[PDB]
């Protein structure tokens, strides 16, 4: 009963983006499929909308010709080919269903137009500090852009996981942690390994937390 | 020309009546409007359909606490017994037809927040650079923040004693999803700092009280 979005990342101003879209939990063609952004700073904005059969087809003004979008029926995805890409397409671009209402939206996917060159991320392992409970992480630190993913034991892990928002620093980089607190008992028992994916710049690593 | 206003920011205490203003235009008194409900880390999820003549559907997974009416060219949404879950940002929306063009318009959305919540003092975590970040020449504490209502703290770092306060940077407050903030702040230092102190500190002032962790060299 969910949508699940992908292709999102950051580009330079002029080139080209494709934007997926994977439906789950209903049928195919009982609803129109829409991409609604949110750039930083402003509100909501329709972006793009194609009617159950792909007979009518939407596009917003400002995005006029520039912007393409089509249905598929078998995988049940919808796409939106985005070209011409300015700097103000930036912004997280939803996918939502409609048959009067966005009544289910999906989790949202980033697109950033930018000059500014991609940075992976260094990856350092906060280690336990030598009872009862105990607190380990990893540090993300200097990256661009936005986002990592974070999660533990190649997702086998989330109880306890707490991921904080990342800091955007003076240079223009981000940088976040991300902890597990678990028992004591467990740092012998247990392996914790943080699982670091920054796609952009093709930075995924998988460091091991011990004592 | 269609236009969705409405307030930027509203407080209300706990467990009291809440009501959320979106105003058409005057040439779209007639218009049915949605209102959304935007949380962070999530997708912004339907709230309800409220139409002219007063019918309303609420969505699937809507509290019976929310309600909604017409009034001229006002739409409302109506919040009883206002919980703790229920910050958010809430966005109305409107439909129309131009042409074949498809239009729809999002109004600028409200953040709402509920106050009278209890008091809780923030949980603090303190991690010394790492081995490996020591090996290329870096060092960068971290003090971890979480737990905390009402989300505002002070961060001070301390070496041996005395104030910090040169290479600190500092997140805002942010919400979780337990209705409690959280926040973090990063120390950074040269290798040499590092070592050639005792002790570093994070202390962290929320509402006159204070929490303090320490860590040092190894």
């Amino acid at each position: 009963v969910q949508l699940v979005e992908s292709g999102g990342g950051l580009v330079q101003p002029g080139r080209a983006l494709r934007l997926s879209c994977a439906a789950s939990g209903f049928t195919f063609d009982d609803y129109a499929m829409h991409w609604v952004r949110q750039a930083p700073g402003k509100g909501l904005e329709w972006v793009s909308g194609i009617s159950w059969n792909s007979g009518s087809r939407g596009y917003a003004d400002s995005v006029k010709g520039r912007f393409t979008i089509s249905r598929d029926n078998a995988k049940k995805s919808q796409y939106l080919q985005m070209n011409s890409l300015r700097v103000e397409d930036t912004a997280f671009y939803y996918c939502a269903r409609m048959n009067g209402t966005f009544d289910y939206w999906g989790q949202g996917t980033l697109v950033t137009v930018s000059l500014a060159s991609t940075k992976g991320p260094s990856v350092f392992p906060l280690a336990p500090s030598s009872g009862g409970t105990a607190a380990l992480g990893c540090l993300v630190k200097d990256y661009f852009p936005e986002p990592v993913t974070v999660s533990w034991n190649s997702g086998a892990l989330t109880s306890g996981v707490h991921t904080f928002p990342a800091v955007l620093q003076s240079s223009g980089l981000y940088s976040l942690s991300s902890v597990v607190t678990v028992p004591s008992s467990s740092l012998g028992t247990q392996t914790y390994i943080c699982n670091v994916n920054h796609k952009p710049s093709n930075t995924k690593v998988d460091k091991r937390v011990e004592p | 020309q269609l236009v969705l206003t409405q307030s930027s920011s509203a407080s209300f205490s706990l467990g009291a009546s809440a009501k959320l203003t979106c105003t058409l235009s005057s040439q779209h008194s007639t218009y049915t409007i949605e209102w959304y409900q935007q949380q962070p880390l999530k997708p912004p999820k339907f709230v309800m359909e409220l139409r002219k003549d007063g019918s309303h559907n609420t969505g699937d997974g809507i509290p019976d606490r929310f309600s909604g009416s017409s009034s001229g060219a006002d739409r409302y949404l109506s919040i009883s017994n206002i919980q703790p879950e229920d910050e958010a940002i809430y966005i109305c929306g409107v439909g129309d037809t131009i042409k074949e063009q498809f239009v729809y318009v999002f109004g600028g959305g409200t953040k709402v927040t509920v106050l009278g919540q209890p008091k809780a003092a923030p949980s603090v975590t303190l991690f010394p650079p790492s081995s490996e970040e020591l090996q290329a020449n870096k060092a960068t504490l971290v003090c971890l923040i979480s737990d905390f209502y009402p989300g505002a703290v002070t961060v001070a770092w301390k070496a041996d004693s005395s104030p910090v306060k040169a290479g600190v940077e500092t997140t805002t407050p942010s919400k979780q999803s337990n209705n409690k903030y959280a926040a973090s702040s990063y120390l950074s230092l040269t290798p040499e700092q590092w070592k050639s102190h005792r002790s570093y500190s994070c202390q962290v002032t929320h509402e006159g009280s204070t929490v303090e962790k320490t860590v040092a060299p190894t």
